[PDB]
This record gives C-alpha cells, structure tokens and sequence, in this order.
C-alpha cells in the first residue's frame, strides 16, 4: 500500500494533527487536568500513528 | 530514495479448488516510462461460465484510461471455449472509444497453440517444465460496422495498401506492435509470422456497410511465452464452476505510481507432485516486459506477502523463507523476499515456489 | 526457518567485514553509554548546581574512576566539582570516539570503506 | 473502515471515566483532609486507563518492533535505545530529582560521619 | 559513482522555436566502449541555401580519437523536404581513419511513409507521440577509388554480390556494428533488405569511381524520431538564422565528460491554446543510451536551467521546477533527479514544460 | 539505500615469454537471487583437452558439463577432436552422450565449420591495433548421428521427420524451438542473428547399437563484430599453442539465496602479442558479458573484487586502465575504486575495456 507510517531517521513526524497533538502540557501538570491532556495527547497521537502518520 | 512500498495477498481455496483472492498494492516514487503522462487506467475481468457442456466461459474484459488528456475505453465479452486440448474458440463482441471516436466489432476468431515437443522422458523427469517451446496460430475473422467516416477512410486505405503493397504482412507487425511493444515482443523470447490476409470484404449489414477482415498470424514462444507454453494453465474453465473476477487499476504522473489488484479466480494453486499443492508458476511474460521499465530507478523495496491457506493446510517450503506465521498466514517480509522483489521489479524471472500441503 | 525475528543478524546472513562493522558500531554505543553513566556520576555540575542522585550504574563504576583519578570519595565541594569537570570531559571524548565508532561499524557493515578526505578506498580483504 | 475502531475505543474509555465519577459520587467516601470528589476519581481513572494504554501500546509496538526489525535497523535500533536512555538519565536530573538533595540549608550531607551529626539534632 | 549535469535552455522570443542549448556532463563511471579512450569534437552546422525551395546546407564534422587512432568523418549536405514525406539531397564529405583517407559523393531522397494518417488519432490524442511508420531510403554513392584499399574492396563487394544472393540479408550485420544491431531492436527500428539497383563505375577526372545506387526501408513502430517526428525534425522553415551544435566528448577508463553548446531552433513547439511546449523528448537516444546506462549505479546532480522570453511564464512542469527567478526557471533534485536517472537508465517518461505566450 | 554483496577475487598466474598459457581462478559469492525459474541450480562443467597430433593440428577436447536443477540431474559428456583446416575452416570429429535423470542418449558427430569475414580491409588492420568488431559469419555444416534405442527417441525421431516433410515453414521456427527460454533473446542482444537452417540430410540406419538416425544440417549465424565465436575466431582456438594439456573446472551452485562460483583452470591464449615486446591480456570476449547483463541488471549491488595478475620473472607492466591498486613486485592487484566501478560496469552487461599491457 501507500503505508503512510513511514520510519525514517528524519522521522520527527508530519501529520498535520497528530503533529499539533505531539504537545505535550504535561507541565503544570494539575494532574486531573493537563495530565488529562496528556492522555488525549497519547491517544490522538497512537490513534492516527495506527491509522496513517506521515503523508508528507 | 525512490521507495517501493507493496503489500500482497493471496487467500486460497481447500481440496482441489484453485480459487484464490488476490489482493496487491503498490506505490512506487519512480517516474513511468510512458512518453506521455499523466497515465490512469481501469482493467475489470468478470468471467462467468455460461455452457459448461461445452466449455463455454462468457469473459467480459473493460479496459478505462485517461492519458495525457484523452480518455480510452476498450470493452469486450466474448464465449471461449476449449474445441481441444490444442484448440480454442472464441465468439465475442465489443468496442473502442477514444476521445470523439468510438466503434465496436465483432469476432469469430480460433487459437490453436501447439508445443513443438511432447516427449515423455521429459514429462517424467524434469517435474516443473517451465520452458515449452511452442506455435500458437490465430485465425481471426473480426467485423466492424463502418458507421463512422474515419473508419470507411481506413478500411479504404486499408484495402488499397494490401492491394498494392508486396511487403504488408511483415510491415503490419511493426505497425501493430506501436512503440516500445516490438522491442518488448523480441525481448521476451516472441516471434510473429508474417501474417496472411484471407480476404477483406464489405459484407455490409442491416444497419450500414460492415467491413469484414479475416486474417491468420502466428506467435511463437521460446518457452518463456507464458501463452503458449502455460497454455492449458490460463484457461481454468474446467476450475470455473462460479463467477471469476479480477478489479485492477494503477494512477501514473511524474510523481510515481500506484497500483491497485483486487480479484477472485482460479489456476492459483497447481498440483506439483504426491498430495502437494504449490502457488502456480510465475508466469515469466509479465516480468521480463516488466525488465523493459523496472530497470531505470534504483529503488529500495518495503513489500509484504501475506499467503493465507486453507484451513488445515501447511507449507512445506518456500525459496525465499516466510518470514512469520500466524498458523494459517505465512508472511514474507524483507530479507530474501525483498530481493526477490527487487529481481522480479527489475525484470527477474527468479523461482519464487511456495509448495503447501493438508 | 531462520528468519525468526531473533535470527535477523545470525552468522549465515553475516560476513566477517559485517561483523567487524556490528562490533564497533556495539563498541561505539558501549562509548555513548559509559558517557551516560560517567555523567550520571556528576554529583555537583562544575556550573554550580547540584547535580545527578546515585545510580546503581555510576555507583557500580564508580571504583574504577576513583582508582583512575577521576572521580572522588571527598566530601568537599570544589574537588567534587573539579571532579565532575574531568568525568564531564571523560564523557564527552567517549561520545566522540564512539560516535567515530559507529561510524567506523557502519562503513565496515555497508562495505564502504572509503576514505571522507581521500578517494582511495579499502580492502577488507588485503590492506 | 478503522474510524468506527477508534471511536469504540475512545467511547469506552470516556464511558469507563464516566462511569467511575458516577459510582464515585455514588460510593460514600470522605473526599480526603484537601482533596475534591470532582478531581480524585478523575485521577484514580487517568491512571486507570493510562495504565492500559500504556501496556496495550507497549505490547502492539513491540510486536510490530518483532514484526519490522531486519538488518536496515544496524544502526536504526541500538541508537534509539541510547538516545531514549539518554533522555531518561537527562529525565532524572531535569524532572524528576531537581538535585542532589542537600539539606535546606544546602550543607551537602555526604559522609556517614556528618549524617551521624546531623540526624542527632539538640 | 557521481554523475553532475548541468542544462541550459535559452528560447528566443517571439513565435520563433529557436533555443540556446548547453549541457555540461560529468560521470564517474566507466564507458561501454571495448575501446576506452574515445574523444570526440562533433561540429554540426546548418545554413540556408535557397528558401525558394527551402534547400539548406548541412555541415558536419565527426573528428574524434579512439585508442590512439585519429578516426574524422565530414558530411556536406543541401537538404530541402520537397514533399513533406520525400525529402531529397545532395552532398558529399569524407572519411579519414590514421593514414587513411577517402571521399565520397552521395544524391539521397528519403520518403517517410506512415502507415495511418486517420484524423481521429490526431483530433484525439493531443500529443501523438508514437506514429509508427517507413522510411523508403534510395542512395546514389559516388565514391572515388583512388587507393589500393578503395580498388580491393570495391572488387570484394562485386565478388561477393555476384556469388551469394543472401548480401541483401546479411549486410545488416556488417551494416551495424557492435550493439548497434541491438539498437535496431531495443529503439523499436526494423532495418529491411537492401535493394541495390547497380554497382556501377565510371571514368573520372582522376581514376574510376564507383557509382552505388541502393535503397533500403527502415521501419519504426513508432518510438523512432525519423519515423515518428520525420516533419518536425527538420524545420527548413523555421532556418531564419545559422544553426550550429558543437559536441565535445571524453572518454577514458575513470569517467566521461561531454560538452554539447548548440544554437537551433525546433527546441520549442504549438501545443494550442496559445501555450508553447517544450518539445517532447526524443526516444531514440534515451532507449538507445539506456543500453549503457543500466550498467552503474550513480547519484543524480544534474540541474537544469530554462531561461524563456520574458512574460512566458510556465505553466504545469511535470515534474515541478525548484527555484524561479523572472525567466530562469530551475530544476535540481527531487522528482527531476528520479527523472534524470529514469532517462540516464533508458526511460522515456514525459518532462511536460508548457510556456504561456 | 540498499543493495547486495558481490565478493569476488580472479588470479591471473602468466608464464614469460613466447609461452602465452596462464592459470585462471576465479571466486565470487553472490547475495542476489538468480534469474533460474528453475531452482536450485547447480552445476560443475569440465573441460579438458590435449595436443592429440602435434604437427597435424588436432586436439582433443573433452566438455562435462554436470548440473542439478530443482532436483533433476543433467549430464552432458563431448569427446572431440578438432583441427584447423585452412585459416578460416575447422574440423571437429567427435562423440558424446547427454543424460536426464534417468533418461540418455549417445551421438557422435562430423561438423565443418568456416568463418569468413565480411570484409579483409588492409586500411583497418594498418590503423586500429585491436580490431574488436571484426563482423562476420559463421557456417557449421554438421553431420549427427544418435542411436534411437529409446522408445522417446524413436518417438522424437518420427515427429522430427514428419515435420521437417509436412510444414516448410521448420526451418524458420526450429530457431525459436532451438533457443530455449531467454536464449531467443540472447540471439540479437549479443548481435548474433542465427538464419535460417538448410536440412541437407534426414537419413537412418542399421548400425551395432540397433536403428541410428542421421541428420546433416547447415547453419550460418552472423555477428555484428559483438559475437567473440566470429571475430576471435584464430584467438578463441589455439591450437598451435597448445603443446600441453590444459584444464577448466567452472561450477556455480546457484540457490535461492544466492550464486556462489568456482572457477579454476589452465590454457593458453590468455596473452596476445600486442607488438613491440609488449604482451597484453586478451581483448575481454563481449559476449559473456552481453548475456551476463540480462541477468546483472536485476539487483543493485556492491562489489569488492580483487584481480590478481602473478606476472612471470622480471616482467613490468606498463599501462592499465584503472590502474592497478598494490604490486608486490610481481602481484598486480585491483581492488576498489575505478576497478571496482568496471567490475558493476561489466557484471551488469558493460563490454567496457581493461587493458593489461606488459613487457618485460
Ligand atoms: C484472452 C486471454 C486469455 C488468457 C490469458 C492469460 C495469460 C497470457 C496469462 C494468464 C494467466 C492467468 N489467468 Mg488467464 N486468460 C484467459 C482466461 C482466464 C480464465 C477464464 C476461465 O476465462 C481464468 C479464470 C483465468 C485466470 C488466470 C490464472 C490461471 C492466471 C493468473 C494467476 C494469478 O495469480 O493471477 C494474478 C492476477 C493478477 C496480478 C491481476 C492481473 C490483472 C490484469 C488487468 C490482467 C493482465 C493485463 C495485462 C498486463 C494487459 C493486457 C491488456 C491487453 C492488451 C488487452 N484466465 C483468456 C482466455 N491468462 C497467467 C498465468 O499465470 O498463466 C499460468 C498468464 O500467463
Ligand atoms: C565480547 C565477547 C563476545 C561477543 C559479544 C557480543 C555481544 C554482546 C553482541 C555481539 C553481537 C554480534 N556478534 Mg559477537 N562477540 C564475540 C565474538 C564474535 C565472533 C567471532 C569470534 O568471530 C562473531 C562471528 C560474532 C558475531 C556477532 C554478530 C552476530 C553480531 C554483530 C553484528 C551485528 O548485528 O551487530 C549489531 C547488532 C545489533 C544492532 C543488535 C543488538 C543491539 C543491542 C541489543 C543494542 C543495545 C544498546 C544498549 C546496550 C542499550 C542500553 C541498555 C542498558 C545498558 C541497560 N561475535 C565475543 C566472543 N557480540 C551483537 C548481536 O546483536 O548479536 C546478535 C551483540 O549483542
Ligand atoms: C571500546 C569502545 C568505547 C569504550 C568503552 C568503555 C567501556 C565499556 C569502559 C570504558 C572505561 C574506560 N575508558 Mg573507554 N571506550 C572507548 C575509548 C577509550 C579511549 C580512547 C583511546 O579513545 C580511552 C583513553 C578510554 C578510557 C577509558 C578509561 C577512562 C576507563 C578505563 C579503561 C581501562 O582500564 O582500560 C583498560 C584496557 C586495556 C588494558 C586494553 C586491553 C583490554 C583487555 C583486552 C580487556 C579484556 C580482558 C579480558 C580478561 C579478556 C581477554 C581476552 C583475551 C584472552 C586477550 N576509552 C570507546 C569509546 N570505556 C571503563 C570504565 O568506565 O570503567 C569503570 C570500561 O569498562
Ligand atoms: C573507528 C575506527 C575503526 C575503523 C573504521 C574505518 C574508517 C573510518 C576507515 C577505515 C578504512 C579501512 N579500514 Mg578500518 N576501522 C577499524 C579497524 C579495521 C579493521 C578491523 C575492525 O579489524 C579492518 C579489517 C580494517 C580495514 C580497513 C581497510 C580496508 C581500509 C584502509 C585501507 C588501508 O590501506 O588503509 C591503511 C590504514 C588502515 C588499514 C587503518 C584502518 C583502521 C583505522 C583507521 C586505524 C587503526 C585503528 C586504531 C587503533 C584506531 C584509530 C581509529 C580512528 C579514530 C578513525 N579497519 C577501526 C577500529 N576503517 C579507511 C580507508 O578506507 O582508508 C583509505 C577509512 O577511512
Ligand atoms: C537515424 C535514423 C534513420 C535515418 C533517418 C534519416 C533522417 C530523418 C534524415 C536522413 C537523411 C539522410 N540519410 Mg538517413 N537514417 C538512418 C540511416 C542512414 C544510413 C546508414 C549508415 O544506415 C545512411 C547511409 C543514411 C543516409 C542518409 C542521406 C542519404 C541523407 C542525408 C545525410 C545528411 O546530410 O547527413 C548529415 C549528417 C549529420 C547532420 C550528422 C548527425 C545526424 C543526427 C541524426 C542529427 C541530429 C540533429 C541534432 C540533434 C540537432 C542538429 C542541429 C544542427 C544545427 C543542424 N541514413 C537511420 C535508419 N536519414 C536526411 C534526408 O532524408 O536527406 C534527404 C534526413 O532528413
Ligand atoms: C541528416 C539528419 C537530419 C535530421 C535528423 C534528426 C533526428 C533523427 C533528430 C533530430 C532532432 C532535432 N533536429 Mg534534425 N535533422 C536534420 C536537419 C535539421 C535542421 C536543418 C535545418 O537542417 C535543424 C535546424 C535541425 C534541428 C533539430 C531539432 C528540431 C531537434 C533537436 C532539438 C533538441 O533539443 O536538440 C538538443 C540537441 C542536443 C542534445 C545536441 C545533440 C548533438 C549530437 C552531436 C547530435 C546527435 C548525434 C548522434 C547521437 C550520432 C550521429 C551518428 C551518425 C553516424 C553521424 N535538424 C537532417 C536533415 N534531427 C531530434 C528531434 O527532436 O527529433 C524530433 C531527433 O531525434
Ligand atoms: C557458441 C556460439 C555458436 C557456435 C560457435 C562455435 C565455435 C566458436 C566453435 C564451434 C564448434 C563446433 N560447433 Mg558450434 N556454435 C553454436 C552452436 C552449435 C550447435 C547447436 C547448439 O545447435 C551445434 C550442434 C554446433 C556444432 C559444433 C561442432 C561442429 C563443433 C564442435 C562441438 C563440440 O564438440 O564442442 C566442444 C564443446 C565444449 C568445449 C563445451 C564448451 C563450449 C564453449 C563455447 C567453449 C568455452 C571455452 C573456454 C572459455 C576456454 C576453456 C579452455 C579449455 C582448455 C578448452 N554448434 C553457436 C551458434 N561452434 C567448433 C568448431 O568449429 O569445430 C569444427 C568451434 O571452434
Ligand atoms: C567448441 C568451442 C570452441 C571454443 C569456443 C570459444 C569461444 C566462443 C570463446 C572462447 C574463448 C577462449 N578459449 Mg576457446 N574454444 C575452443 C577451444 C579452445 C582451446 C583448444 C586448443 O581446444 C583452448 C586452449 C581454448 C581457450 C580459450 C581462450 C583463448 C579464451 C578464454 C581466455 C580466458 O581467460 O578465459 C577465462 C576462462 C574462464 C572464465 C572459464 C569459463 C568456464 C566455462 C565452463 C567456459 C565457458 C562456457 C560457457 C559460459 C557456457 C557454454 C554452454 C554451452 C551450452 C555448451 N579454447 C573450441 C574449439 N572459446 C573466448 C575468447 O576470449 O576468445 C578469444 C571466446 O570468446
Ligand atoms: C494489559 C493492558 C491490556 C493489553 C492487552 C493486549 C490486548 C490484545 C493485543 C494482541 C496480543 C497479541 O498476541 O499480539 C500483539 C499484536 O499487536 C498488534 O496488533 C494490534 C491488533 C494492532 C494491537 C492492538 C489490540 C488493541 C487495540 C489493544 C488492546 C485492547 C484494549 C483497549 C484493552 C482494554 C479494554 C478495556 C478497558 C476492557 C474493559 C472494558 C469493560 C468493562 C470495564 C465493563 C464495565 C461494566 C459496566 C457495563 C458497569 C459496571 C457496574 C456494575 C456491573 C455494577 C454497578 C455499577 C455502579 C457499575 C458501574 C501488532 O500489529 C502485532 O504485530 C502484534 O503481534
Ligand atoms: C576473526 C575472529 C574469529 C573474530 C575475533 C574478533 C574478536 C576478538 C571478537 C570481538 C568482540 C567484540 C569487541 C564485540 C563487542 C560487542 C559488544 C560490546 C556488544 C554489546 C552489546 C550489548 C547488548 C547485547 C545489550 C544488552 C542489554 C541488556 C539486556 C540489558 C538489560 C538491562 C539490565 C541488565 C539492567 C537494567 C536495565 C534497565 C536493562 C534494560
């Protein structure tokens, strides 16, 4: 296929989404609320890197 | 870098069923050898087997390509039958569509392929005979109406230079091999008799006049003609007791390629011997006219084969090693695979057998 | 069938110029790490700050460097410091080095032992 | 179609957290001497699931590490393994242990002798 | 194994096609010559003769050295395409290998007869690119044979057409030398029988000279420029101007260099819509230098650069240009290097460049 | 990217003087799939031949080639003595015996084959010193006979005669029959046009052995210069040089996983005299490796080769082009660089020149 997961060593990441979701706000962490975001950051980031990650 | 990335995928049938799915992608960053570009295109095969009495398989062939700016259309249906073990024919209809141009035809045409050796002791010890030499004659009667003025223009210029010209029935085969074609022809081991024009006639129709062209030409095959020397092998009308598909396509710019596979048919597994049933022989055609454009990229492959047998059965060798099981699924990925992959996308004709067995 | 994801660098698939290149490249890391470790030794950072807790790999390392000089058993600050400077500059040449290690392994795993500053290449085989 | 598996997924997981703030404010427990009941329950399940996740995504990209891993990652492996190692150590000094843990003062106990004086306070 | 190449297009303004082409090539790799040491000074050059009936004056010189040996053929020609399919000739030139040296005179009418003209294909297809075709190829040889070896061989030739009736067939191999017979195959051409009408001599100024009138037919399936392309390859009508190429060329075991600098037009054609095409690549030098180009793998750095009349800014590049300065449009790396290796290797895919007006 | 290891060492051992005979080894392992649809091939060929009549010009040479492909053994056994007749004529008087599996057959055979070159230029040889396309033609005139004491042999025997009468269009098609898988293809991409056969013979017999069925059938094959069988023709048989027996055992053992090749063997015609005192390895035969590229283009790959030239005593090389890489006063060696580059150059399909040039 296209395998849009594609592995390489300038593999920073290109996903337009799960880039902006590459954040981490696990500063301040508060832990009931920015570490919340840093639940939604690991699942909005392994979501798309299951479904595609780098078009680009 | 000019990455390769293809996935396959052949699910397989139990007991003597040589029905297979076979689902392939692929995208390749390499420019295609086609002088113009963008090139699109559609293939579909749908055969269904109408009068198994006599062998009769209706196979309906629609061929959708958008090039450069002009969009082709190619269908045709025909019933093809086995006359004999040596012996085809085939009755079927169809059309052409180019841009503003466009008209169908209809034919009658016979193949007969023959091997130029059937000895035994050969038979008897060499168990994967992949070379056969052979001769496979076409006697084709093919009728188009002529509703269009072009196509009268062509069929009078047609008849004026068969009427006039010595040196047509060798002269066509550079004509109808347009292009690379004619290199290719030579580069996979196929020669063309100069054909023999039986008759041009305007037996024309109810509806306008028909032109009516039949003619006799000849292919011969050094072994690695898989039309000839795999003869039996294409034709699994006897395997066809339902519906066969195929749905394949590939997108081309400058950009790269992709390719898209998606069908259900049978001649996938072939018994090799006692019991043991093996993924047919790789036809060797598609791989040397693939050699006359896999070689100008240097590419690096990332493909994997995903061989899911029936339930119960086992493979009990593999050239290039499977890479990982998942008790019905074999996977090739990497390794020896991938430069199997890279010989065969370059042209190779390396053996490739997975032999299985309940 | 041994393509076993444990069976990718066995010895059939490897020559000995592969394996030459898989040593120093292993010894290049091994570098990087012993950096690692003798910056994790650095008890009080030479810019004036308190520095790395103890670890199980520094504490374990740790006899050596002060048999070679280069780390302390001493209480006093200044000499602690002056201390991590040298296991600063320890590390930082084992990072050099290993780096230049694995990118030795490298040239001998791809078998391009061709020099950056000269054309001339190498034999594995005769040199 | 993987959408609808992600969306599975995501609503059990708001379903699970959802579920437990209910039984929380269901489940009759002094809050604590500070803490909320609005935020605790959201902790305990932040934990919950990024207890899961964690384990579920080291078990899937591990065995697509078995599944992926040739002889391309001569250098693609081992380094990644320094460089996470590295940032580990670096995570210790940076985040998680901000020093050395000297007194308040900042006297730099570091000898038995000293810890002796000093745990024996007047 | 480095392979730097660097292009240059300057197109001349106005409806004109002519262009100012160079190419600086350098490789790292070694030839597929059983002879290394090749130098080549190709100096093609065109004039206008007679525009009343279109005759132009070709000038072309081929002086090179192979192995140490001092190989120079010289063609002068007065060409005009009378027919539209016939075109016809008059010339001479010479050839000259070490000490030797000999002349020769030739009257040459070639008709390229393509086998469907149907206005369907045309009005469809925007750009016809295969249009497989023959050229029906009759030659007048007037060669003076004032030498020992001129005196032999022509005597050899009259042997040998008078004692085997298979000279027609198997002049093909003497006639292509080397892989050239493979470039018949791999470019699509079909080399047919000759058909030699007299082998004739007669007395000169200085001795006898032999008089050969033979005609062969070469067809193309269509890859073939001659056939394919045989009106727009020659634009006596666009010939406002000299038109001059000059092709230096290097060979030895280490690597090759070549040197093309050539002023002429065709380079530019009519696509419609008042948008101007960069012509399309001719296929018989990619699949012919395709032969030697699978034989080492390399690194593309080639650049090209197209410098276009001001204002005819261009539209749809397949592949993409990189860097644009008003009229120095540039391509370096990327898709273009895929395609400059596709092309080195044998391919022929399209390089699409329009230009508006 | 990637790409697959191609180690490989050729040793050249020369003798001095006007002795142009030479040892030949050869190494090479590939990790590359080969282009055998039919695999795993293995083979072992030997070639040996001896000065049978000096002063008469025959030898005899004897060919054993022995394969092992998906499991199916081949042999083939020739025992020939030939001779050159004129300059441009040879004779071979012979007898052989091919096998398969259990399946095989004995032959014995006279063939007279000329090679005349299309042109005998006095201008070209006073002016090029290696006149490597020397186009031509060649014309074998053999006569063969087999005992048919087979039930498949006398079977092949009555479909040959019963086509060679029925379809005059066999003597065209026997080619494409002839040249088995990309052979066909081997006929032109290395210039060779193999024309049409004349069958000047389809007897039979009564001989010991039972019914022996005798063919006579001329053939001529042109070459563009590219065919080494036509222009090397005085050079690839050199009978006046061989005063001694000379040898050639070749093998590859070709599995899926890669090619794997032994080659070791003695025989003269290594060294020309190129004029002047100054001996020179033969122009390389273009052939080998026109074919060879079919095949060499299939994989990107590295290649690390070390030719080794052990010159005789007291002999200087004077040009090489690359040049050599280590001496050691007698063991010219190249290995990397430009060397390098020519051995990809030729192993995927190049006909590219090394010109070994040395005087004592
Ligand atoms: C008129 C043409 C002939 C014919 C010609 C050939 C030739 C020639 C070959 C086959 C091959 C095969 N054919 Mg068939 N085939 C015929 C009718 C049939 C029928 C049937 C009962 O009607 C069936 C079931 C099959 C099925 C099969 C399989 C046995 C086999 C492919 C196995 C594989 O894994 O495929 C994998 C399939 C895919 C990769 C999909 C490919 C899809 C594309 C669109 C089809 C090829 C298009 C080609 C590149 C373009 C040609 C266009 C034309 C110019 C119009 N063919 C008709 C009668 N077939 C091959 C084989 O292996 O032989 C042993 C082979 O060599
Ligand atoms: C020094 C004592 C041992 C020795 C110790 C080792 C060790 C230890 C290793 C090898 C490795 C290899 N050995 Mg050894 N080796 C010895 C002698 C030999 C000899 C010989 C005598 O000729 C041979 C033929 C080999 C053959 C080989 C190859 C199979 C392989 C190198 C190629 C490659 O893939 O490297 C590159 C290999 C890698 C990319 C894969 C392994 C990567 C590792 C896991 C990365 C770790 C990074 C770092 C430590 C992470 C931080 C962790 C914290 C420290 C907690 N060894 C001697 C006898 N060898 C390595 C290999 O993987 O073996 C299969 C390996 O692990
Ligand atoms: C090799 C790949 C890595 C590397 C990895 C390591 C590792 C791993 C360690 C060190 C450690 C040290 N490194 Mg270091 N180091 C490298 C390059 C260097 C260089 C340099 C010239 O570039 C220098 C000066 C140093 C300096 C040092 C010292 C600060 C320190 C103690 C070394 C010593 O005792 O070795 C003494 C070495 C010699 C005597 C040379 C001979 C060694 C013998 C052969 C060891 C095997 C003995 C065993 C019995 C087997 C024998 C088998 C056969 C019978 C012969 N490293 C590169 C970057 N470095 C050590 C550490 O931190 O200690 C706490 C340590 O263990
Ligand atoms: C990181 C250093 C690595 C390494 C990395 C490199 C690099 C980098 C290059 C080579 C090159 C070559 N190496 Mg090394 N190589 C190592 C050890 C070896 C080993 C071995 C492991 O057994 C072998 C078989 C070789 C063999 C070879 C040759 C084929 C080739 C030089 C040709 C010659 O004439 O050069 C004459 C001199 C050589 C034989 C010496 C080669 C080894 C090193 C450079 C010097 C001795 C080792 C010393 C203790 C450590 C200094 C390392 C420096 C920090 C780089 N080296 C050391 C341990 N190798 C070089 C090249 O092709 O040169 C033209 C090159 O550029
Ligand atoms: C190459 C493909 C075809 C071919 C296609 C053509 C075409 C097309 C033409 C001829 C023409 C001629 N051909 Mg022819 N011809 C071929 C093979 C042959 C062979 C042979 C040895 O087999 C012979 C003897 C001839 C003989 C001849 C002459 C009778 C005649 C005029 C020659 C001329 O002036 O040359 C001068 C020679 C040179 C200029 C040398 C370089 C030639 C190359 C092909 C020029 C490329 C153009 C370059 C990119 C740009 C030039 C710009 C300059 C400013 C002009 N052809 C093959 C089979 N032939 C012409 C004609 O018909 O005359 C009536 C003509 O237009
Ligand atoms: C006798 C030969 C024929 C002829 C045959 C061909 C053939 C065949 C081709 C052309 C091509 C072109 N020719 Mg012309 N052409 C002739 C007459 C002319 C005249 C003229 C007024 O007389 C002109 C101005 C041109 C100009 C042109 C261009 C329209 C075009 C190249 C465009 C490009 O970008 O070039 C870029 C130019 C460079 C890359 C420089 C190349 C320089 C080398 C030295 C020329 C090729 C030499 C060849 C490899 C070796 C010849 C060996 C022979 C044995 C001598 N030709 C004569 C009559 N011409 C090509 C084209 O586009 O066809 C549609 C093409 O394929
Ligand atoms: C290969 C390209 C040409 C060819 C070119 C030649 C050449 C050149 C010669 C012959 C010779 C012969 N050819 Mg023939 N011939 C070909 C195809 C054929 C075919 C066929 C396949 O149908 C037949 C029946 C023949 C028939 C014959 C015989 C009449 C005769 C001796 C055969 C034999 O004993 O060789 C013995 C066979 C072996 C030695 C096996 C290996 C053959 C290879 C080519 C030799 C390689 C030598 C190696 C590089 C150096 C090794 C050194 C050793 C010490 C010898 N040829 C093709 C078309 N033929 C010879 C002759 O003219 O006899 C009068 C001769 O000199
Ligand atoms: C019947 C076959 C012909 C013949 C056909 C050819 C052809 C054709 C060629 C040679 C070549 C050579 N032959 Mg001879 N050869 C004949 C008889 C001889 C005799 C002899 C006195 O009988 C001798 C001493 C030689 C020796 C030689 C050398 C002069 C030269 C190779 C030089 C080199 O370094 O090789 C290095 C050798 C090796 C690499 C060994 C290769 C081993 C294999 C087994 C031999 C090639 C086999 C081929 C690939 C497969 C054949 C399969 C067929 C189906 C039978 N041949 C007979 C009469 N020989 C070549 C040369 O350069 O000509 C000038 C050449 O072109
Ligand atoms: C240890 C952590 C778990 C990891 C275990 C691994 C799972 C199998 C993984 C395969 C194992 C294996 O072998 O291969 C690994 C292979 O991985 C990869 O493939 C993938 C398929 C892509 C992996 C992804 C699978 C998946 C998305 C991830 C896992 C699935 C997930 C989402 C797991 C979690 C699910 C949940 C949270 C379970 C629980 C949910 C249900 C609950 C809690 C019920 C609630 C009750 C309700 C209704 C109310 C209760 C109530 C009652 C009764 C009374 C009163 C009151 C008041 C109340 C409230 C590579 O591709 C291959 O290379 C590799 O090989
Ligand atoms: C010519 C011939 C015959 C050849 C002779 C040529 C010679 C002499 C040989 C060269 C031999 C040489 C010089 C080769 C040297 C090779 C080296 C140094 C490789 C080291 C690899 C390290 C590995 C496998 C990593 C292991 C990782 C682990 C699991 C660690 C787990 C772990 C532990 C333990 C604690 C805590 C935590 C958190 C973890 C994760």
């Amino acid at each position: 296929a296209k395998t849009t997961i594609l592995e390489v060593l300038k593999k920073e990441g290109k996903p337009m989404s799960a880039g902006q979701i590459a954040e981490k706000s696990g500063l301040e962490r508060k832990e009931v609320d920015k570490a919340m975001k840093s639940l939604k950051e690991e699942e909005l980031i392994v979501s798309p890197k299951r479904c595609y990650w780098t078009p680009k | 870098v000019t990455t390769a990335h293809s996935d396959y995928e052949i699910v397989l049938e139990g007991g003597s069923s040589s029905w297979g799915k076979v689902k392939a992608r692929a995208k390749v960053n390499a420019p295609p050898a086609s002088p113009l570009l963008p090139a699109d295109c559609d293939v579909k095969l749908n055969v269904k087997p109408l009068d198994p009495a006599k062998g009769f398989v209706r196979i309906s062939a629609v061929f959708e390509s958008i090039v450069d700016s002009t969009k082709n259309k190619l269908t045709i249906e025909a019933d093809i039958a086995n006359e004999t073990k040596e012996r085809r024919i085939s009755v079927g209809e169809g059309m052409v569509s180019v841009g503003d141009f466009s008209h169908t035809f209809s034919f009658e045409g016979s193949v007969v392929n023959l091997f130029y050796y059937r000895s035994d002791a050969v038979r008897r010890n060499v168990p994967n005979p992949i070379y056969m030499q052979g001769r496979q004659f076409h006697d084709i009667l093919m009728k188009v109406p002529l509703d269009n003025n072009d196509l009268i223009d062509t069929w009078e210029g047609t008849v004026k230079a068969i009427g006039s010209t010595g040196a047509f029935n060798d002269w066509i085969r550079d004509f109808w091999f347009i292009g690379p074609a004619f290199t290719a022809l030579n580069e996979g081991g196929q020669r063309i008799s100069r054909i023999e024009v039986n008759g041009l006639n305007t037996e024309s129709g109810p509806k306008g006049p028909v032109g009516v062209s039949r003619w006799r030409f000849s292919h011969g095959g050094s072994g690695m003609v898989d039309s000839i020397s795999r003869w039996a092998e294409l034709f699994p009308s006897d395997k066809l007791n339902r519906p066969a598909q195929v749905e394949a396509g590939f997108r081309s710019d400058s950009q790269g390629i992709e390719v898209k596979v998606d069908g259900e048919f049978p001649g996938v597994s072939v018994d090799a011997g006692g019991g043991l049933r093996r993924i047919l022989n790789h036809p060797l055609i598609p791989l040397v006219h693939h050699g006359m454009v896999g070689k100008f990229n240097n590419f690096n492959v990332d493909a994997q084969l995903k061989v899911v047998l029936p339930k119960g059965y086992k493979i009990r060798y593999a050239a290039p090693q499977y890479r990982s099981q998942n008790l019905e699924e074999y996977r090739w990925s990497g390794g020896a695979y991938a430069r199997w992959v890279e010989h065969v996308c370059k042209g190779g004709v390396g053996q490739f057998e997975i032999l299985y067995a309940q | 069938r041994s393509t076993k994801w444990y069976q990718i660098f066995d010895t059939e698939k490897l020559d000995d110029e592969q394996v030459v290149g898989g040593h120093l490249a292993l010894l290049g890391v091994l570098g990087f790490i012993m950096g690692i470790y003798y910056i994790s030794g650095i008890q009080v950072f030479p810019w004036g700050a308190p520095g790395f807790h103890d670890n199980w790999f520094y504490l374990t390392i740790k006899p050596r460097m002060v048999s070679l000089g280069i780390d302390t058993y001493s209480t006093k600050t200044a000499d602690l410091e002056a201390a991590g400077a040298r296991l600063l500059g320890w590390a930082a040449f084992h990072f050099l080095v290993g780096s230049v290690l694995i990118f030795g392994g490298w040239r001998h795993w791809t078998h391009n032992l061709t020099n950056p500053f000269t054309g001339r290449c190498g034999n594995f085989r005769d040199f | 179609s993987n959408g609808k598996l992600i969306a599975l997924a995501v609503g059990g997981a708001v379903l699970m957290g959802a579920l437990f703030f209910s039984v929380s404010f269901l489940t009759g427990y002094i809050p604590a001497p500070n803490h909320s009941a609005i935020l605790t329950p959201l902790r305990s399940f932040m934990g919950w699931f990024l207890l899961i996740f964690c384990a579920s995504i080291i078990i899937m990209g591990l065995g697509k590490m078995s599944s992926a891993i040739s002889d391309k990652w001569f250098l693609s492996f081992p380094l990644s393994i320094f460089v996470i190692v590295m940032v580990m150590f670096l995570s210790l000094r940076v985040y998680w242990e901000k020093g050395r843990t000297t007194t308040v003062d900042g006297k730099y106990i570091r000898t038995t002798a000293e810890l002796k004086e000093f745990l024996n306070k007047p």
